[PDB]
């Protein structure tokens, strides 16, 4: 009915803008102010200058507040296409205020670019072309097609950029992280909002007629389901794009859940067991330990020191050591709970002197593996 | 033909053969299902369409199995059971290597694209998170003269994640690309044939720097093979490596090809530091770029060594104000009016001049070297007019105009070659000789560890410029064997001995009367990693310890000492009542402050300021290398050794060189100064009186102790004096 009336505007907005490329790059194939603007914009949008950090803010707020409005529109909505005048409706009213606000950032994007021809063909300038146009379309008619608006959820592939610009991401593993848990986010996210459109608005080629009610909520959970391999088929895609876009789905996808579960899995299991700080008591002696630390050294070294021969002292072992503890000597270690402890660290480090409370100890015990290769390097 | 690539050969393998296996098996499975089971006489049947098998056979081939569709005739379930034990296999194959393949594809490749009128740079070799991150901290520093240049890496990694967020950081003005100096095709995609200049860097921390500087230099061979007339700068490990890129056809220092020798200058700084004994600091300081940023915590030491810490080195012209002054007006005038120490001319060919006499005048457009805090002080040294319009007395408001025998070169003592055996010593040999004020190499080498190049230690001992009778004589405590092939390279040096065995031995330390020597150098040749980075420096660390420990009863921790470090963090352990903090960077350490430790990382910045103000990089090694003129060193590529005898008088006048001297306020006629006096009377008073040009303090640290002194660079003009400092001096006799 309309669907095409901001299908229309998404398309040719972006046809015209490429058009004038290819004809400015022929004329002037076939015949300074421009690059401060360039660096200036270039510095703006890189968060260098505060304007720039500030501008990069506001792109993760209204990234997300952006998305939002679109959960708003994808849950309470019934037809794909729906009638509904501008004025009357506050979400509709906020979301022109984004648009505008996308609409300047694009052309402040456009600006710092390199090569027009291939910011033009940028994923986030397909987002703009797809997202805007239709969202002026809808003040034109007061009606509005849900159509490629799900395209929004891809807007948060910038958030580990702003974290990058702002300085805020500075370990690694904390930026392959943040990498991973936005992009496998949002690449659901919009392909939920893809089947959603895929189904709502049945197959073309059979005049609409064959078409499914699904929320996006249920092709939110329905490609989880299929992601995970799991597939209960409770929800299943009925029209023959829907399946198409399945078939392609599993294809892809399946890769990614395999492929992001794993590694989601070693960097939260990279954490440290063993960090933290010695409590010292109103009267507790402590000695720390540290060298050659392992289940021999240590079981021999307690069995001796602890000994029931000894006369009975209230002394606490606080060992210290770069490794994690092995499974039978966090058994040792627990069973002597109330009088050894164990920190991860190296009497190499002024900061894990600090943690073992050093300064308070009455000796230090430095030990030796005895049977090294080298006894003048273990030395 | 058109399949030439192993990869492109096997993808289309794997996607046609996976393809139609799935066509053909959709196929299958339709026949079996639309005609039903034969033995049921057909009538077990289940219309599917073709393109609803082809989607049941997707969904049970990935195990997501939905049961939509399934199969029902006994022939279409009997398929199912033998499509489930082969396809699995294929399609949990099939994915991973796809996307092995597409996940294969160069991410920074493409081409640099020149703007109108930007400049370049093209940056290579060891190109990681922390040279990056420690060359644009220097490169782009706010305290340079503002100047659009881009950074170009080039590199064949990828950039690691840490580093792809720096590149980010920097955008506007910092790009990468994937490949190398060593490929033609690459040089062009970056354009190197309108870059100012090349830098390769180098991995200092490598296990075998000949293997490194021989790479370093394949690659200025393959810059100059390209393109000639490409300024290079080369960062070089050692220092017989540069002879190699000297013989080079189009290598010209005359142009700006540089090298620089971290080895040279390791052990230039730390043998200027033996005759004036904080240099080392004084002048690596010089050459980072860093700004002075209180913090309330900070001791009046640590705020006095601060600020002399913002301080670098810069060039600028004169102004027309200057013009037909004497080089002492020039300096007073810099130094009372516009609070710029001006240490340095460029005397028009041209020719670098260090505290010039009154025989000299500035002339019109006259280049001077400054030491200041930032390139907007120096400036005022431009816009300085005079009576015109530069009058009134806050430094602020300067802005708008006027509306026995030598070497060959006769730079170094020299004496005629000898063997080895004419310079060991045992220990009685050693005790027996009276040395006193003398200087000891105490060196830790194998047999087989690299040559660390010592004659760029002792080179600057045996100045021309010092008499015969002033040259501090020179003990090598080390392994023989090592020492035996240095030695070739030592051979033409007068007052050298050696006393072969460990330098923890505390005999040898006792025989070489290390209690009344002026500098004691601690040095290693050992690997860069003969273990982990706890154990690299554990020699050098109980050495020091050893020395700080002994006693001279006829005391101890008095004997002065300089430390070479194969790891910045162990300077922590190179010092007690100091209050380590492993964040700290090294420059802010007691030891780097005291002049104690060195490290190669400090001298990291160089390369930079070769690229910005090449002369400054020449005032630098004129200095610390006590007169290496470029004729020495082309003679010393002549692989001759040092050719030296007697000179003639128009030769022997060069022994005239300013050299920086350190001078005490305790007595003699500056002591006056020392009795609650400024550094800008002093200052002052020595240019007017002696031509000495004071650049900064050597103070203690417990001012009431310890024997420990801090060093400061160019204090403010009316910062307080006591009678203890010494003064570093740019001096003529
Ligand atoms: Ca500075
Ligand atoms: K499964
Ligand atoms: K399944
Ligand atoms: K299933
Ligand atoms: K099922
Ligand atoms: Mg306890
Ligand atoms: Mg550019």
């Amino acid at each position: 009915r309309q669907w095409y009336s901001f299908l229309a505007s998404s398309l040719v907005t972006f046809g015209s803008g490429l058009v004038v490329i290819i004809i400015y790059r022929i004329v002037l194939w076939l015949c300074g102010w421009m690059t401060e603007a360039k660096d200036w914009a270039g510095e703006l949008i890189s968060g260098q200058t505060t304007t720039g950090r500030i501008l990069v803010g506001l792109v993760f707020l209204l990234s997300i507040a952006s998305l939002i409005i679109y959960f708003i529109d994808a849950s309470t909505n019934t037809s794909v296409e729906t009638c509904l005048p501008w004025s009357s409706s506050t979400t509709q009213q906020v979301d022109l205020a984004f648009n505008v606000f996308f609409m300047i950032y694009f052309f402040i994007r456009f600006v710092a670019a390199n090569d027009k021809l291939w910011f033009w063909v940028e994923l986030f300038s397909f987002v703009d072309y797809f997202t805007i146009p239709p969202s002026f379309v809808a003040i034109y008619l007061d009606r509005n097609w849900l159509g490629l608006q799900f395209l929004r959820a891809l807007r948060l592939m910038s958030i580990p950029d702003i974290l990058t610009y702002l300085n805020v991401l500075k370990t690694s593993t904390l930026i392959r992280l943040v990498q991973l848990v936005v992009s496998f986010v949002s690449l659901w996210l919009t392909a939920a909002g893809f089947l959603h459109l895929l189904e709502n608005s049945g197959d073309p080629f059979f005049d609409f007629g064959n078409a499914q009610h699904l929320t996006y909520w249920e092709c939110l959970y329905f490609l989880m389901v299929t992601m995970s391999t799991v597939g209960f088929g409770d929800i299943f895609a009925t029209t023959v794009l829907g399946r198409t876009f399945v078939v392609i789905f599993i294809m892809i996808f399946i890769g990614l859940f395999a492929s992001f579960i794993p590694e989601i899995a070693e960097i939260l299991g990279k954490r440290q067991k063993y960090g933290g700080s010695y409590k010292k008591e109103r009267g507790k002696r402590h000695v720390v330990v540290c060298g050659y630390i392992t289940f021999d050294s240590v079981s021999n070294f307690l069995k001796d020191f602890l000994h029931k021969d000894r006369e009975d002292v209230d002394v606490e072992i606080v060992f210290l050591h770069k490794g994690l503890p092995g499974l039978e000597l966090e058994g040792l270690l627990k069973r002597h709970f109330t009088q050894v402890e164990y920190f991860w660290g190296s009497v190499m480090d002024a900061n894990d002197l600090e943690r073992v409370k050093i300064q308070e100890a009455d000796a230090c015990l430095v030990l030796a593996n005895k049977y090294c290769q080298d006894p003048d390097q273990e030395d | 033909n058109v399949l030439k690539t192993s990869t492109l050969i096997r993808l289309v393998q794997l996607v046609v053969s996976f393809v139609s296996l799935w066509l053909t098996a959709a196929g299958f499975l339709h026949l079996l299902e639309n005609s039903g089971d034969p033995f049921f006489d057909f009538g077990n049947a289940q219309h599917l369409t073709y393109w609803e098998c082809l989607y049941f056979l997707m969904v049970t081939m990935s195990t997501v199995g939905f049961g939509d569709i399934f199969a029902t005739t006994v022939l279409g379930r009997t398929f199912v059971v033998i499509f489930i034990m082969i396809f699995i296999g294929l399609f949990a194959s099939f994915i991973p290597e796809i996307a092995e393949i597409l996940g294969k594809r160069q991410k920074y490749g493409g081409s640099y694209k020149k703007e109108r009128g930007k400049r370049h740079v093209v940056v290579c070799g060891y190109i990681t998170f922390d040279s990056v991150s420690n060359f644009l901290k220097d490169f782009l520093h706010k305290d340079r003269e503002d100047v659009d240049v881009e950074i170009v890496f080039l590199h064949k990694g990828l950039p690691g994640l840490e580093l792809e967020g720096l590149l980010k950081r920097h955008f506007t003005q910092v790009e990468y690309f994937w490949g190398s100096v060593m490929d033609a095709n690459d040089l062009e995609r970056v354009k190197i044939q309108e870059a100012d200049a090349c830098l390769v860097l180098a991995n200092k921390y490598c296990q075998d720097p000949d293997q490194e500087d021989a790479a370093n230099i394949m690659r200025v061979i393959s810059i100059k093979n390209y393109h000639s007339d490409i300024k290079v700068i080369v960062q070089l490990l050692q220092y017989h490596n540069k002879a190699y890129l000297l013989n080079i056809p189009s290598w010209d220092w005359k142009r700006g090809d540089d090298a620089v020798c971290v080895a040279e200058l390791k052990l230039g700084f730390i043998a200027q530091s033996c005759l004036a004994p904080g240099f080392s600091t004084l002048m690596a300081n010089l050459f980072t770029m860093r700004s002075y940023k209180p913090t309330p915590e900070m001791s009046q030491w640590q705020t006095d060594y601060m600020r002399g810490t913002g301080m670098e080195m810069y060039t600028e012209y004169l102004s027309s104000a200057f013009n037909a002054l004497t080089f002492p007006e020039a300096a007073e005038l810099c130094f009372s009016k516009l609070k710029l120490l001006l240490l340095a001319i460029e005397v028009r060919e041209s020719t670098l001049a260090i505290n010039p006499g009154p025989k000299v005048k500035i002339e019109n457009a006259t280049q001077g070297f400054f030491i200041a805090e930032s390139a907007e002080e120096v400036k005022r040294a431009f816009y300085y007019c005079k009576n015109c319009h530069a009058n009134v007395s806050d430094v602020r408001q300067i802005k708008k105009c006027k509306c026995r025998k030598f070497d060959s070169t006769g730079m170094f003592h020299w004496c005629p070659d000898r063997p080895l055996n004419d310079c060991l010593q045992d220990r009685s040999q050693a005790s027996a000789s009276g040395l006193r004020n003398h200087v000891v190499v105490c060196l830790f080498a194998d047999a087989a560890s690299p040559l660390i190049g010592l004659r760029n230690l002792v080179m600057p001992l045996r100045a021309s410029n010092f008499h015969y009778h002033e040259l501090k004589p020179t003990i090598i405590v080390g392994n023989l064997d090592y020492l035996h092939r240095e030695w070739k390279t030592l051979q033409n040096f007068p007052k050298l001995s050696i006393l072969p065995g460990s330098p923890l031995n505390r005999a040898n330390l006792r025989a070489v009367n290390i209690n009344l020597c002026d500098m004691c150098v601690i040095v290693s040749a050992k690997d860069r990693n003969m273990e982990d980075p706890n154990l690299v420096d554990k020699e050098a660390i109980l050495c020091s310890l050893n020395i700080k420990a002994m006693t001279f009863d006829d005391a101890g921790a008095n004997v002065p000492l300089i430390t070479e470090l194969a790891n910045d963090s162990n300077v922590q352990f190179l010092d007690q009542d100091d209050d380590d903090d492993p964040d700290t960077e090294l420059y802010m350490t007691q030891p780097f402050a005291c002049g104690t430790a060195f490290a190669v990382s400090v001298l990291d910045s160089l390369m930079s300021t070769s690229y910005f103000n090449d002369n400054a990089l020449t005032l630098i090694r004129t200095l610390i290398t006590g007169g290496a003129t470029p004729e020495l060193e082309q003679i010393l590529a002549e692989g001759a050794g040092m050719r030296g005898g007697y000179c003639s008088p128009a030769v022997l006048a060069n022994r005239d060189r300013c050299r920086v001297a350190q001078i005490s306020l305790f007595d003699g006629p500056l002591a006056q100064f020392g009795q609650g006096g400024h550094y800008g009377e002093l200052f002052v008073y020595a240019l007017r009186h002696f031509g000495i040009l004071c650049i900064g303090l050597y103070r203690f640290r417990d001012t009431n102790p310890s024997s420990k002194r801090y060093v400061i660079t160019n204090p403010p003009e009316d910062f307080p004096l006591l009678p203890t400092d010494q003064v570093y001096v740019l001096t003529y006799k």
